[PDB]
DNA sequence: TCTCGTGCCTGGTGTCTTTAATCC
DNA sequence: GGATTACACCCAAGACACCAGGCACGAGA
RNA sequence: GCCUGGUGUCUUGGGU
């Protein structure tokens, strides 16, 4: 490489936020029983507002 | 009609019902003792 | 065998006094 | 001297009526 | 032998 690299140890620290916790997908699913719109939630299989 | 008070289940053989299905049950309540009051003893400061 | 006491279930019904800026 | 106004979306964990009266059952005399 | 329902209201802690 023409150019040098700053190059060395550093900690890293693994947070919370893996992306496997927050992919959702909805195509038709439960629905409230007051509303008859889609339920809210990823634990729900519910849908984005 | 119900479908504005639907009825919901807390622990699945419990249901407990609607703020509004309550609410009716207290007017429809107190409807019935004003009925209760105009044929026999009405002390007037009651009524009111 | 009878009576009394305690516990559980069902039904009915409340009350000692004790966060801040705007307009209309 | 009054209320109404106060970003958006999303995730997740953590909770639930009280008191009084009546009836039935069990224990003790 | 097809249909097939699992809660709500809050509060708190977080993400951009």
């Amino acid at each position: 490489l023409m150019a040098q690299v700053f190059f060395g140890p550093t900690y890293y620290q693994r947070l919370r936020h893996m992306v496997d916790d927050k992919i959702h997908a909805r195509a038709r699913g439960p629905v409230q029983v007051l509303t008859r719109q889609p339920v809210e939630g990823r634990s729900r299989d519910g849908g984005l507002r | 009609p119900p479908q504005v008070r639907p009825s919901i289940a807390m622990d699945e053989t419990t249901q407990g019902q609607d703020d509004l299905t309550h609410k009716l049950s207290d007017i429809l309540k107190a409807n019935i003792n004003v009925q209760k009051l105009e044929m026999d003893g009405s002390p007037q400061h009651i009524i009111n």
